């Protein structure tokens, strides 16, 4: 079976296969959570196909780990559900008994490393176990700020950038086109509230007002609304329709984003920026939304594209199942060859460094391994150390547990035989730095960049005057006739001209007078 | 002493304490490199005392015949040491199968026989997410003596926790009660820098807007004295509410941020306000000693009202008189406990007894397992269903909707696992020789004032409301950190209110003239 493969050393893996937002989290009539009612997740099988075909690549990489068999033992966790047992199975001997002990420096777990769930809550609740033993567990795509911490978290280490890159690029974006105005939405869960606020930190200083921050509600595309709910999604969208600010940014599972869209086109609501997080940046379902494209324009942050070769072709005990994943998999196929390798790469590359720390610690030649007990700390400490290129880019760790790959800011398109999502912006992380800005396909007349601001400049000469709470809104009054604005000196308020001059109606500097 | 042989007691039923029974030196808050045992050599007297209410209660309930007659209730306790990775280890070995050292990966637990029938948790809300999530897999009954944060409540994420000290959502209602009592309409609310610092005022700020208050200003407050940044961010804050116009201010934060910043107001004199205390400041001894704290303004809180239990410090005196008595032995988890001496601490420390209704919710909790064992046996005064063991998940089904009594008082879990209670409200007469403390009114689901009793610094209540209506003829323009009221503006003359609700004024024409407030020019 594809979850199972034995060898003489064992990754667990953890991917959400299939996933509900409301869910049950303890066990159902004490037994565990069955999974497969949730749905089923597109993404989430690809990246447990990219972990099988990356161990596959280590086997037949004779140059690697040579004579030594590298296996996987796949569980799929579902979301918040299924997180306790998953881990229990991993640290149990052969028998299913973990034994509690006071000092578990020789203790030889099933596995030697984790590839840790897709989403933070998931990846804190497994690290609270695993840094019991210090088991390594590498994350590919939990943003959360909160894993920096080494003190709370001091096993976990992660393939991606932070939460704050995200974040950093979006507001760089928002810069270079001058978007002063913004619109937020948030799902109703930790994701978008957290990250909801840390916009919020980095754009109080940076000269960017949000109009209102909004919640969803947390529907589900098959399941029919209350007609409470119903209004809800119309009095945000009725919130929308009024609002000059015409961007709008959503940090938002995919699941609850289908109806709100779908209200979005029901409402003849157009013409606003649309800028996705990486949490549905890339979502194939939500990019079939054919008439979707009338809603505007529609740009994503999301990883830079690695292609790896080879992993096209081949993507062509309990719940280690999945039955419509094949199925699934099958419709959405051309578009997933089409689109760039972005997460898969994270998975690839974390499954590379365990390869690479466990060569190291076996003391193996280009020729040969010493077969020895590994006990997983001392693989952790390996792998704090690992140093090497995959595919034009040199993975390591920095002190605080990130590799620094590239982030892309992406546009949606719907033409069909080239790439669904196009890089149009590429950020740097250890500059801090958005760079290579390419040509946008803006909904606008004669593609102009769509304008958000609060109002427009004054004219010269012509003082500020604030109004609301945001520093951004303010309205222009004259500076009346002996009275001057040299607006690098202050805005807000006319200088006076000397006793010898005077000034006219509305000007930057004064004449001499009697 | 032999006292950390005591901390175990035999039992057909065995009861789970975690507590803040010692601590580690600060040598452990560098990065783990191998699982090696953590230590926890350093003492820690509020554990201890944590402790000794659950053996009492214990005992309590083993002596009468009013709960689980014929049949004995057992326990053993462990130290949090206010770590993850110890507490971690002490509930996995909770969890671990009668009489085995090991916890089973099983698919099906149909037929599982975890070690303790129910397990009261941590002290820290930290620790209490962290072991809630793992027990409430389990369903296993947890029962907190404190652990307040409001996530704790969703009954999705944690099935079985349950507590018996208040929400911070409670007490927050009763402070909302008071604004609206009052009209206290606009007001400026503050907390400290830590994650409990803006989680009080994100549940403040979300109670406001639902019943009209109007948070005109937020912010943080330091708890650090030698940042002078931070210090800078004060004086901003105690500017900027200067300049709000507000009198009456929320402060959400730690005693020593309050320390600070009324220290900070003393020195540059500011201006006197109301300022809403927290359970976290109130009777705060720092605050209450400032040099000259007549220029802060009035002050006032919220305090929870627990229950009496005379006894107790008998007991803890009989106790350790009893583990120093060396015939005793005849009858670690705290390393320190056999070392520590008998007189001052269990003297002075239950003297100067914050801690006395933790005390008191420790005994509640352990009562509150005891009555729903004894529901779910169905024992009658004489008689119980012993033909079967009662499993953890079985005790979670009777918790719900049972009612247990504490010493006097009689309690229930909610439909969210939180206690009914009831608080008295606090205000400082700051004008004797020394501040004293006068009980205003009461909190119990609705608010009791003893208006009579009150002290005014103007001998009349203050005031700080702001229009929401405004008349016809003024215009609105919005203020607050929400768009929640408006201060009306009385259009001048020569200019016309075109409609009631407009946000600007405009000019009659050249051939017309208007008075102050016009909806419509003249010629
Ligand atoms: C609470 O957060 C969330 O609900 C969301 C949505 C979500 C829910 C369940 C399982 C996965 C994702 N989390 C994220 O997007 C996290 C960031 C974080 O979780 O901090 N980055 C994942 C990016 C690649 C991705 C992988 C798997 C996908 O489906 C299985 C998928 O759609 C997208």
């Amino acid at each position: 079976s594809d979850f199972y493969l034995p060898g003489d050393y064992l990754l667990g893996g953890l991917f959400s296969l299939h996933a509900n937002m409301k869910g049950i989290v303890h066990l159902n009539f004490l037994q565990v959570p069955m999974c497969k009612e949730y749905e089923v997740k597109v993404i989430g099988y690809n990246l447990m196909q990219a972990m099988r075909f990356a161990v596959e690549e280590i086997n037949n990489d004779s140059s690697l780990l040579p004579g030594v068999l590298l296996g996987y033992e796949i569980v799929d966790v579902c979301y918040i559900s299924n997180n306790v047992q998953p881990v229990l199975y991993f640290l149990a001997h052969e028998d299913n008994l973990l034994p509690i002990q006071e000092d578990y420096s020789n203790y030889s777990s099933r596995v030697v490393a984790v590839i840790g769930p897709d989403n933070s809550e998931s990846v804190m609740t497994v690290a609270n176990f695993l840094s019991l033993f210090l088991l390594p567990q590498i994350t590919y795509s939990a943003i959360s700020d909160e894993l920096r911490d080494k003190v709370r978290f001091p096993a976990l280490l992660r393939t991606t950038p932070s939460a704050d890159h995200h974040i950093e690029a979006m507001v760089q974006l928002m810069l270079h086109f001058r978007w002063n105005w913004i619109i937020v939405l948030v799902s109703n869960d930790t994701y978008g509230r957290d990250n909801g606020q840390l916009l919020g930190e980095r754009v109080a200083r940076r000269g960017i007002c949000i109009a209102f921050q909004e919640t969803l509600p947390t529907l589900q595309p098959n399941q029919n609304m209350t007609s409470e709910e119903r209004q809800r999604l119309v009095t945000i969208v009725d919130k929308l329709q009024q609002s000059t600010a015409r961007v709008v940014v959503v940090f938002s599972p995919d699941l609850t984003l289908y109806h709100f869209f779908n209200e979005v086109l029901r409402q003849n609501f157009t013409g606003a920026v649309w800028i996705a997080s990486e949490s549905w940046a890339i979502d194939p379902v939500l990019h079939n939304l054919t008439e979707l494209r009338h809603l505007g324009t529609f740009l994503g942050i999301t990883i830079q594209s690695v292609p790896i070769p080879g992993f096209s072709e081949f993507r062509e005990t309990c719940n280690q199942e999945c039955d419509n994943c094949l199925n699934a998999t099958l419709s959405f196929n051309t578009i997933l060859r089409l689109s760039g390798e972005r997460v898969v790469y994270s998975v690839y590359s974390a499954v590379y460094a365990v390869a690479h720390a466990l060569h190291s610690l076996l003391g193996c030649d280009k020729s040969t391994c010493t077969k020895r007990v590994v006990y997983p700390w001392q693989l952790l400490e390996e792998i704090w150390k690992v140093n090497f290129t995959l595919l034009d880019h040199q993975i390591f760790f920095d002190p605080q547990g990130d590799v620094a790959l590239h982030l892309e800011i992406v546009q949606w398109q719907w033409d069909r035989s080239q790439n669904p999502f196009q890089s149009v912006a590429s950020y740097y992380p250890l500059q801090r730095q958005l760079k290579n800005i390419q040509d946008i396909s803006w909904h606008t007349i004669n593609n102009t960049i769509p304008m958000s601001m609060c109002s427009k400049r004054c004219q010269s000469g012509q003082k500020k005057k604030p109004v609301g709470i945001h520093v951004c809104c303010f309205e222009c009054i004259d500076c009346l006739p002996g009275t001057f604005l040299n607006h690098t000196e202050d805005e807000y308020e006319c200088q006076a001209c000397p006793n010898n001059e005077w000034s006219y109606q509305s000007e930057t500097s004064c004449f001499k007078r009697q | 002493l032999c006292l950390s042989q005591q901390f175990k007691a035999q039992g057909d039923y065995i009861l789970g304490g975690l507590f803040p029974l010692g601590s580690t030196e600060e040598a452990t808050l560098n990065q783990r490199t191998q699982p090696n045992s953590i230590p926890c050599n350093r003492f820690s007297p509020l554990g201890l005392f944590l402790a000794m209410a659950m053996k009492m209660a214990v005992e309590e309930i083993n002596n009468g015949s009013a709960l689980l007659p014929g049949l004995r209730l057992g326990y053993d306790l462990f130290d949090t040491c206010s770590e993850p990775v110890v507490t971690m280890k002490s509930s996995l070995m909770f969890l671990a199968k009668v009489g085995s050292q090991s916890i089973a990966a099983y698919c099906n637990y149909t037929q599982y026989q975890p070690r303790v029938l129910a397990v009261i948790g941590p002290h820290s809300s930290e620790l209490a997410l962290i072991t809630g999530k793992f027990f409430s897999f389990f369903l296993m009954p947890q029962v907190s003596y404190s652990a307040s944060m409001d996530r704790l409540s969703d009954r999705e994420t944690f099935p079985s926790f349950f507590r018996t000290v208040p929400s911070d959502r409670v007490q927050l209602q009763a402070v909302v009660t008071l604004l609206q009592n009052f009209s206290w309409n606009w007001v400026a609310a503050l907390g400290s820098d830590d994650d409990y610092g803006r989680e009080g005022l994100s549940i403040f700020s979300s109670l406001a807007n639902a019943r009209g208050i109007c948070i005109a200003h937020e912010g943080l407050v330091p708890q650090h004295d030698t940042s002078g940044q931070q210090l800078g961010k004060v004086l901003d804050v105690l500017r900027q509410v200067n300049q709000s116009k507000v009198q009456v201010v929320v402060l959400f934060a730690s005693a020593r941020a309050v320390y600070s910043l009324f220290s900070y107001s003393i020195h540059h004199g500011l201006s006197p306000k109301v300022w809403v205390a927290s359970e976290s400041w109130l009777t705060s001894d720092l605050v209450m000693t400032l040099p000259n704290i007549a220029r802060v303004g009035t002050v006032l809180g919220f305090l929870q009202r627990g229950a009496l239990l005379p006894e107790f410090s008998h007991y803890v005196e009989t106790h350790l008189a009893l583990a120093a008595d060396p015939a005793f032995c005849a009858s670690q988890r705290c390393p320190r406990c056999d070392d520590i001496m008998l007189q001052n601490l269990s003297s002075g420390l239950l003297q100067n007894l914050q801690l006395h209704h933790q005390i008191f919710a420790t005994y509640a909790a352990v009562y509150s397992v005891a009555q729903a064992l004894h529901n779910t046996l169905q024992c009658n005064v004489s008689h119980c269903h012993v033909s079967e063991h009662v499993l953890p998940w079985q005790l979670l089904e009777n918790m719900y909707n049972m009612s247990f009594h504490a010493r006097d008082l009689t309690l229930q879990f909610d439909a969210e696992g939180n206690v009914d209670m009831e608080y008295d409200l606090k205000m400082w007469v700051w004008q004797s020789p020394t501040p004293v403390l006068h009980t205003v009114g009461t909190f119990n689901g609705t608010l009791q004032l003893q208006q009579s009793k009150m002290y005014w610094p103007g001998n009349q209540v203050p005031v700080s409301q702001c229009s929401r209506q405004c008349k016809d003829g003024q215009v609105r323009r919005v203020k607050g950190f929400h768009s929640c009221c408006y201060d009306c503006v009385d259009c001048k003359a020569g200019s016309y209110r075109k409609h009631p609700d407009d946000f600007t004024c405009t000019p009659c024409n050249q051939d017309q003239w208007s008075p102050e407030k016009s909806t419509a020019c003249l010629p």
